[PDB]
């Protein structure tokens, strides 16, 4: 099994069944059996969000370079009002929470259509719901891709945040900006702490950004410790 | 610690029978023999378990908010974040008197379970807080574990790791108490706050120390 | 401990505490709260 | 038996004869404990391995370029070629991955002896590591070490403890008088008793503090300054 630091042990609760394990849990957070499954749901559902959000921040800047993506809100017309789209999303995303977690809880149990009990979901693992219309490899090599797409996505996205606020851009004029001085736009070129001084890069977010007529507290992630 | 071979506080001086080495961060270390009595050391680690957590948090806070007011950031020093105005609420505005009342009420109510399981093991565990059980029992004196006041599990999980972790905690929350006496009497000396007297100290380390500081050498 | 909390125990001990106690508390009530001759 | 370090003393027990350079010198019994023996070994040849490379480039660095003072060469604007006024934040970047890499795989060969010895990359390629310390192969590319590796090993322990010595001397003797290591053989060279470290250990010659690219940087001398 490869290993997060080869020549390390991994942790006998990590034997390893769940895809993607790689013996690296140095704080030993999953050593409860039931509490590392829970941990494993959260880390398929944070990785498929954070997948399509990195993305999406990446295209809405290919597409309309403009908007910037940590103000995008405040910067983009909703067709519909704030508090309709807010209702309606939280109904929505209610609905298929309840029915996702319902899985996890009891397995088997919300695997068919409720309106139309003729529709019914194959029997599937948690975690995997069964929408696999079509796999391009064995599943479990398709599911070793999606954790490591995903833990590489997560990582991305607290870069795409961190740089929004050490910068005031998004992640392709960053980029661009560090491709053009690359020995002078790293973080060591732009904050330094010394056992007497302390630089730290500017918060480019306003402490709060009025959305509407209602300013929005922007707070810049411990701006204190940086 | 841990171990009957466990390391002592004053190396030589045999440990007192009392204290075996089970407890966390147990280093024979009671030379007024205060928790002779058995019942004693029970209550004497609760609360020792109880000082220092609070003390661990509230080490946290001046270390926080000092390192905020250093940067810049508008935050008032540990000493006069009392008198800083408190902020309003949704449902009004917070008066100092209700706001203590508050703190006790809240405080009182968990104080009670928490003692009254101490005094009466799994007393809480009953159901009679809309049926929470299990997770109102206490694993050991002052480690109330469950699936609400553990819920990563690491006490559920491997013990080794427990027990590395309840020496983690005591010998830490030991020190944040030793640092909080500190951080009050650096203040009571050079007016200053930490993070500001570490800056000081960093500056001119030789001519900053506590012998040059008025209060604590009288004569120098 | 359990014979020094005994020795605390004893009676010229117990009533020194008890004393001092119901002692402090009217000084301290005529402290804040003085010329009590009548309870209005 | 061994020539030990004093004509009266007796080995430690510890100190049987199997590390090169054992001349039974340990007044402190810091290498008692078999699994320190180990670690601090490790460190006295990086330590020597580290101080023969700069005992090597202090003294040619003087002997080629003379004009740069080795204690003042780290500045920006002192590093040649373009170097010269680099950011070094971003300097600090790259000898801060590269470093943490070496070094990390080096700690595992201690954690674990001989695991961390293939090409993590590339595969195949592999380092023989006969000894903790000794890894050889790329490593030693002339191959010296097929030879009697220990006879070398004795002449390399040997020559590094002479180095890690006059490394500390070129460090005093520069922070004193003010000159760099040949300079301060000339100086006596020319007036003995007059260019002594009884006329020079009175002044800390060498700035309190340098201010690098916006960084102040704190300086002090190893004795307290007269
Ligand atoms: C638990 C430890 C604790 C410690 C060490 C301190 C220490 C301090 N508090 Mg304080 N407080 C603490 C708890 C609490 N305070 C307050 C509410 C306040 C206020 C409203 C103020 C302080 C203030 C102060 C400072 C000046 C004291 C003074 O003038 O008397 C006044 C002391 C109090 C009103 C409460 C002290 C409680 C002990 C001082 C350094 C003052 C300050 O900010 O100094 C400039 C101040 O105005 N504290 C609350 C909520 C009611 C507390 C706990 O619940
Ligand atoms: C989205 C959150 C999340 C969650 C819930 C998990 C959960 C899990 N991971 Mg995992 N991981 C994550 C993110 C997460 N991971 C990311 C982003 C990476 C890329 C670095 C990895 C890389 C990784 C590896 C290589 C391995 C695991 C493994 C595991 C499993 C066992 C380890 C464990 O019990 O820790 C539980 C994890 C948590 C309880 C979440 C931690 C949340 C804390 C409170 C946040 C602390 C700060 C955090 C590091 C964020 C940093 C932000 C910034 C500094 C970048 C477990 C079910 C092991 C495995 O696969 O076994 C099956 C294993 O080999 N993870
Ligand atoms: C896949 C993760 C990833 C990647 C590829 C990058 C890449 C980059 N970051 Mg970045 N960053 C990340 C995560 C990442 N970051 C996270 C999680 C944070 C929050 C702690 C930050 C916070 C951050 C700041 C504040 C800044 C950058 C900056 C930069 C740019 C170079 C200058 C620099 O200082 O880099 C430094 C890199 C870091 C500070 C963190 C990166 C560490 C990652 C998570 C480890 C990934 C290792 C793994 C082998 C992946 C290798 C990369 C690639 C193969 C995927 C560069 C293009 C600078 C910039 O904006 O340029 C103008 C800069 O100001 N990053
Ligand atoms: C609503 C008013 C408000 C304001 C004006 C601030 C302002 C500030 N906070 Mg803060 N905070 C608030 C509420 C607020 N906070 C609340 C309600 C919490 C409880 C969750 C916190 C918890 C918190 C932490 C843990 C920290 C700050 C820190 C900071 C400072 C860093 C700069 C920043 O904006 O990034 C904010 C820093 C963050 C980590 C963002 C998380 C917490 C933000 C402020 C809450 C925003 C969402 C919430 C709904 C409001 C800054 C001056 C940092 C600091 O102390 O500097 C030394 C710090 O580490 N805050
Ligand atoms: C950091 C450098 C370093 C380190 C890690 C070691 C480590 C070791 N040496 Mg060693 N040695 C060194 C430098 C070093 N040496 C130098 C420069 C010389 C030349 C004088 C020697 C000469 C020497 C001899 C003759 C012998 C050893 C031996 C040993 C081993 C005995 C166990 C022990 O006591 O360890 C503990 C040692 C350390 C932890 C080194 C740290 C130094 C301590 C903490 C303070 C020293 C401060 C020092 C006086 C400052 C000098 C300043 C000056 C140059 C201006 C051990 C593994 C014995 C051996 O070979 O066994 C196989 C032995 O016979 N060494
Ligand atoms: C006089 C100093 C000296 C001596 C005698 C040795 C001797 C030895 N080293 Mg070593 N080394 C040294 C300095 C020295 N080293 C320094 C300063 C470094 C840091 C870069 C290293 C880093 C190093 C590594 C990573 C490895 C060795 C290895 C070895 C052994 C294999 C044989 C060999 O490399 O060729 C013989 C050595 C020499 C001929 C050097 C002495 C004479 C030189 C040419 C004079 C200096 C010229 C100067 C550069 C200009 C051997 C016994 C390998 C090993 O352990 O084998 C298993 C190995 O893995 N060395
Ligand atoms: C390691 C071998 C070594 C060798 C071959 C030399 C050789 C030399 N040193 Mg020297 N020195 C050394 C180690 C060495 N040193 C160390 C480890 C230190 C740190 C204490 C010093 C500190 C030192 C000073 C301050 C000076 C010299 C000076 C000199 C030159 C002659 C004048 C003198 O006072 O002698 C050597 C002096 C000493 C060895 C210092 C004696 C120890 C006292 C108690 C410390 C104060 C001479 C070429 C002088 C010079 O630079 O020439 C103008 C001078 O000023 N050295
Ligand atoms: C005030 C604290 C006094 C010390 C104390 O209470 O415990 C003191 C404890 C227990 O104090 C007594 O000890 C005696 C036996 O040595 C008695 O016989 C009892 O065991 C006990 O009550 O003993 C000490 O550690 C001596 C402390 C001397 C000061
Ligand atoms: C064992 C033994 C035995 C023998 O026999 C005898 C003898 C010796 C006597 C003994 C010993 C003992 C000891 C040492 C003790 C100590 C203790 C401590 C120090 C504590 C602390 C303690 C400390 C603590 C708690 C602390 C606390 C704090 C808190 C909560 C909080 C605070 C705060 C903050 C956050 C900030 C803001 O702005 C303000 C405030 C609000 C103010
Ligand atoms: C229960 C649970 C369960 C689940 O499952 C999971 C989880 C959640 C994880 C858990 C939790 C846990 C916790 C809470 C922890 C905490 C911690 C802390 C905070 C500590 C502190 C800690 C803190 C501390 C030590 C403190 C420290 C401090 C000090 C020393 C001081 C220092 C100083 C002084 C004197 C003053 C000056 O001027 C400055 C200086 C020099 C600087
Ligand atoms: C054995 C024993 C045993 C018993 O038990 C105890 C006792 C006796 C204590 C012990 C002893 C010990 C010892 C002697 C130690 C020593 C150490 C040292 C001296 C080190 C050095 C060490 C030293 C070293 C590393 C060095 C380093 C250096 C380097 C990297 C570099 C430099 C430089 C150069 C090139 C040039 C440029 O332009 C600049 C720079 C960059 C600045």
């Amino acid at each position: 099994r490869p290993l997060w630091r080869p020549g390390s042990a991994p942790p006998a609760h990590l034997n390893g069944e769940l895809p993607g394990d790689f013996g690296f849990d140095p704080l030993g957070l999953g050593a409860n059996p039931e509490s590392l499954k829970w941990f494993a749901e959260s880390e398929r559902v944070h990785a498929r969000w954070a997948m399509l959000a990195v993305a999406g921040i990446l295209v809405q800047e290919v597409v309309k370079p403009d908007v910037f993506w940590y103000d995008a809100p405040t910067k983009i017309d909703l067709p519909f009002n704030i508090v309709g789209l807010l209702a309606f999303e939280f109904f929505a995303m209610h609905f298929v929470e309840l029915k996702r977690w319902q899985d996890f809880r009891n397995p088997g149990s919300v695997d068919a259509d409720p309106l139309f009990p003729s529709n019914k979901l194959a029997p599937h693992e948690v975690g995997y719901p069964g929408f696999a219309p079509f796999v391009p490899g064995p599943m479990e090599e398709l599911k070793v891709k999606e954790i490591k797409n995903g833990r590489l996505a997560m990582l991305a996205f607290i870069g795409f945040t961190m740089a929004a606020q050490v910068t005031g851009k998004g992640p392709l004029a960053a980029l661009s900006e560090h491709l053009a001085d690359p020995m002078g736009t790293t973080i060591f070129s732009k904050a330094v702490v010394v056992p007497g001084q302390v630089v730290q890069p500017e918060c480019k977010i306003p402490q709060f950004t009025d959305f509407q007529g209602t300013k929005i507290f922007t707070p810049c992630l411990f701006q204190g410790l940086w | 610690a841990y171990g009957p071979d466990r390391p002592l506080w004053y190396p030589g001086n045999p440990a007192p029978a009392y204290l075996d080495g089970t407890l966390a961060g147990d280093y024979g270390f009671d030379p007024l023999g205060l928790s002779s009595d058995p019942e004693t050391m029970r209550w004497m680690v609760h609360a020792e378990l109880q000082n220092a957590r609070w003390a661990m948090l509230g080490a946290a806070g001046v270390l926080l908010t000092s390192i905020g007011a250093a940067v810049g950031l508008p935050f008032p020093e540990w000493y006069e974040a009392g008198a800083a105005p408190l902020p309003s609420t949704v449902h009004g505005d917070w008066s100092f008197g209700t706001l203590t009342a508050t703190m006790f009420l809240l405080f009182h109510w968990a104080e009670q379970k928490r003692i009254m399981d101490f005094r009466n093991p799994g007393s809480q565990g009953d159901g009679s807080f809309f049926g929470i059980t299990d997770d109102f029992k206490s694993k050991e004196n002052g480690y109330p574990g469950g699936r609400l006041f553990d819920p990563i599990g690491f006490s559920r999980g491997d013990e080794a790791m427990y027990k590395k972790y309840k020496q983690n905690e005591i010998v830490n929350g030991r020190l944040a108490m030793v640092a909080n006496l500190g951080f009050w009497a650096q203040y009571a000396a050079t007016g200053k706050g930490p993070i500001q007297n570490l800056a000081d100290h960093l500056a001119d380390p030789y001519h900053t120390t506590f012998t040059t500081n008025g209060v604590s050498v009288p004569f120098y | 401990m359990k014979n020094f909390t005994t020795y605390l125990s004893t009676a010229p001990v117990v009533a020194l505490a008890w004393f001092t106690v119901t002692a402090a508390l009217l000084i301290e009530i005529n402290r804040f709260f003085p010329d009590p001759l009548v309870f209005s | 038996d061994r020539k030990l370090w004093a004509p009266t003393v007796d080995s430690p027990s510890y100190l049987n004869g199997e590390l090169a350079g054992d001349y039974g010198f340990d007044p402190l019994g810091l290498g008692a404990d078999p699994v320190a023996l180990k670690w601090y070994r490790q460190s006295e040849l990086v330590h020597a391995r580290w101080a023969m490379l700069g005992v090597a480039g202090v003294l040619g660095q003087e002997i080629l370029r003379p004009d740069v003072f080795w204690y003042e060469a780290g500045e920006p604007q002192n590093l040649p070629g373009p170097f010269q006024n680099i950011n070094m934040g971003g300097l600090l970047a790259w000898e801060f991955l590269l470093m943490h890499w070496v070094e990390v795989r080096r700690w595992q060969d201690y954690k674990n002896f001989g695991s961390v010895n293939e090409d993590p990359i590339f595969k195949g390629n592999k380092v023989p590591n006969p000894e903790m310390g000794y890894p050889g192969g790329i490593f030693d590319p002339l191959g010296f070490s097929k030879g009697n590796r220990k006879e070398l090993q004795t002449k390399e322990i040997k020559n590094g403890r002479i180095a890690m010595i006059a490394f500390m001397s070129f460090v005093v003797q520069a922070q004193a008088t003010g000159k760099g290591p040949l300079a301060n053989l000339a100086d006596h060279l020319s007036n003995p008793g007059a260019n002594n470290w009884v006329s020079n250990i009175n002044h800390c010659v060498t700035p309190s503090s340098v201010d690098v690219q916006g960084l102040t940087i704190p300086l002090t001398c190893l004795w307290p300054g007269s």
